[PDB]
DNA sequence: ATCAATATCCACCTGCAGATTCTACCAAAAGTGTATTTGGAAACTGCTCCATCAAAAGGCATGTTCAGCTGAATTCAGCTGAACATGCCTTTTGATGGAGCAGTTTCCAAATACACTTTTGGTAGAATCTGCAGGTGGATATTGAT
DNA sequence: ATCAATATCCACCTGCAGATTCTACCAAAAGTGTATTTGGAAACTGCTCCATCAAAAGGCATGTTCAGCTGAATTCAGCTGAACATGCCTTTTGATGGAGCAGTTTCCAAATACACTTTTGGTAGAATCTGCAGGTGGATATTGAT
């Protein structure tokens, strides 16, 4: 009944690092982050798209929002991640 | 007879504290206190063992973290030993005033 | 056939999309991609976490990462560090002592 | 109730803290101060409590009061 | 075109001070104050709204808002104000 | 045919509130009839508690006239609204204070 | 144009000493001012990288007093008197 | 010949300062550290004069809150001049990097 | 830096049990396919307001000199806080069993959203009042030499 | 103590820049209808809390002793504040052209909105296993003392 990201980050876990487990107190934390992150990302991107008399929550407001919240080079990085994930998706 | 020179045992402390991740502050008499301040808002309270822990965590985090930068300030004034002008300085450039 | 395949990410972009939606507005709409760019850095920066973390675990020969690896990891990257000024619960403080406090 | 944040405690956690001489007077600073911590940050859960008509200040509800006092914790369901 | 607080905030002016003008700077930021005080307010009500699996942003969640924002006195006053106008209006 | 900011008693705009409720939040987001009435009291109180001490600010100047630099006495001077407006007002200047350790013996 | 360059030195001794006096400064010692200028510089680069991140996105080429106000809320320098 | 003694004239300038509420940066230096910055990230970008103004307000503020700060720590120290390793305490506590 | 004698700390290896991970089914999303909506990118365009330029003038920045007094260095001794081994009161813990009461669920009255067609309140410039910004000139400190 | 030298008031004064009023369309607030939910409102679970008891086991409170640190007092090199002369560069007044906001319009590519089909992720019990925390004994760090 009550959704998690525990699935998915440790999905994550096994592709960097296949040797390795996780705690469930460390699973906790890895949660609180996830949620957080969302949840930052995603009051940015209402935000700007609210500033600029837009309605629709488009890739382009998670973009700028994350360069926005990000450090420079995590944020370059997870510039490159979205734009990959979204033209790949994107064919076909 | 054998005795370790002030400070000396104090070092130590510093080095195995912050090696270990445990709470410091007794569980029991923390959330006596925890409760004792929540009567004053609100009557007949119960409490999720969590919240008391992660009032505990945020406490602990908080109150170390302070004392960071209370050693810092006492630093500053060629001391060593922390005061309570150096809990106040931190707390006034931190904006709890 | 599901999104978060066809995007090539691990982390649900279904489940994002509905969270999406539901921050933004009476009015509002959420793109296609949004949804896909959103896990995409999500995805990115638990892998950046748990990379260096993982680390912090293997360099104490344990298999098992703790919320101490973790707070090793952020604190020592200038980068996480900046961006998680969150307390990480039960994972302690970066050993360092003042030298003017260290025995003559 | 406050006295029973005893000093060895103060104590401990000043040395994760990275203090090495203590003055005697820290310890009944160091609870006027937790104490003032602990009461803003209830007050505020509490009232979570009560908005929600319920009897149980749940993990939720700290973690909800922690992030407006801005001291985001990790760990207890965000 | 452009709204405004500015003939609101000068009829409250009026009525504590009757004899006092506001130059237009001081009406500037009165009105950043009052778009300020109204996000926080809203901000923390939807929030609320949230944590309670609800949809509707009733009076009583902009009153736990109040509660939650304002400090000691002002709170207290403000919710008084705030049920009376309530109780006022809801008598048709 | 009377105003909802009448029928509440009140001088701030109670519609345009309701309007800007539906606007901001949330998604399948409602608002209700009184969320409006409710947050344009707590605004006007808000607006008066400032502009009160705002005011005497201004009469202890013997100025007719409200400026940015009275407001920013009047909540410097409050604790509460000190506390609730951690902004920086533009015009406003600081209080003057000297510290005692500065003042020549 | 013209080429921008050292404009930091703008920010006179003077200047400085001024801001020092309003935060109720008696005694300023000979390398504050460098000190100074050097905060000032990480202060404006954050707050112009975010405005100017709010400029790029509207697809403008001019840096409004909004794009400002909004860096600043950001940077939890919330600031009143321009926000319209 | 007269002369006021060392702080003297700092006290009252501290009076004048704080009664006042003036910028202190001249504007045209300012506007100029403005552009000179903002070129360094985007190219052919102009400014409302209000973005300038808002920009010059905020600093003035932020570095006024400092020097607050920067004092209570040369006080601290019993001292009575404000040093780069004030401003740094400040800065350090404050949570500003560095 | 060696002599000694503490104690501390640091590997290496060890054994169970508290947590983790792997196994097996049931619902609420997640994905499809259709049928509408619609918001926001076009493509013109009216028209602020932003970058320049010019030009005159005094409000200030710059640089130097001179020495007052501050910060930094040094010495000292009173006494505060660290170390210690003692003695006991409080926290820890671990089931038990009762129970308060979060969390479901099922049900409809009230409260909300729509929606076409009213009426009015508030914004944008014109149109008039008028505080107050500093200009000036002497009475009241305030400061510093003697 | 007194002057002497400046700085600071504090009140009075007059048209300018900026404020308070005045006047017209447009968006938005309002009163009608009808159609849809929302989230109390009751009634009953099971969690999971509180309150026990009851040891043994810590971990704290207590008092003594003195190392060594903080604060006070003293000295002095020289850093920094005050004052002055000089003149540049910011400010201010006012234009010019036009770049580029921002106000309207059309109108597909992109969304929501169903309604069904099909999958996955969450829960609750099985099935090992990481590593806590324990042992030894080797080397280290600390402190007294030819």
């Amino acid at each position: 009944r009550k959704e998690s990201y525990s699935i998915y980050v440790y999905k994550v876990l096994k592709q960097v690092h296949p040797d390795t487990g996780i705690s469930s107190k460390a699973m906790g934390i890895m949660n609180s982050f996830v949620n957080d992150i969302f949840e930052r990302i995603a009051g940015e991107a209402s935000r700007l798209a609210h500033y600029n008399k837009r309605s629709t929550i488009t890739s382009r407001e998670i973009q700028t929002a994350v360069r926005l919240l990000l450090p420079g080079e995590l944020a370059k990085h997870a510039v490159s991640e979205g734009t990959k994930a979204v033209t790949k998706y994107t064919s076909a | 007879p054998h005795r370790y020179r002030p400070g000396t045992v104090a070092l130590r402390e510093i080095r195995r504290y912050q090696k270990s991740t445990e709470l410091l502050i007794r569980k029991l008499p923390f959330q006596r206190l925890v409760r004792e301040i929540a009567q004053d808002f609100k009557t007949d309270l119960r409490f999720q063992s969590a919240a008391i822990g992660a009032l505990q965590e945020a406490s602990e985090a908080y109150l170390v973290g302070l004392f960071e930068d209370t050693n810092l300030c006492a630093i500053h004034a060629k001391r060593v030993t922390i005061m309570p002008k150096d809990i106040q300085l931190a707390r006034r450039i931190r904006g709890e005033r | 056939v599901s999104r978060s395949q066809r995007a090539g990410l691990q982390f649900p972009v279904g489940r994002i999309h509905r969270h999406l939606k539901s921050r933004t507005t009476s009015h509002g709409r959420v793109g296609a991609t949004a949804a896909v760019y959103s896990a995409a850095i999500l995805e990115y920066l638990t892998a950046e976490v748990l990379e260096l973390a993982g680390n912090a675990s293997k360099d104490l020969k344990v298999k098992r990462i703790t919320p101490r690896h973790l707070q090793l990891a952020i604190r020592g990257d200038e980068e996480l560090d900046s961006l998680i000024k969150a307390t990480i619960a039960g994972g302690g403080v970066i050993p360092h002592i003042h030298k003017s406090l260290i025995g003559k | 109730n406050i006295q029973g944040i005893t000093k060895p405690a103060i104590r401990r956690l000043a040395r994760r803290g990275g203090v090495k001489r203590i003055s005697g007077l820290i310890y009944e600073e160091t609870r006027g101060v937790l104490k003032v911590f602990l009461e803003n940050v209830i007050r505020d859960a509490v009232t979570y409590t009560e908005h929600a008509k319920r009897k149980t200040v749940t993990a939720m509800d700290v973690v909800y009061a922690l992030k407006r006092q801005g001291r985001t914790l990790y760990g207890f369901g965000g």
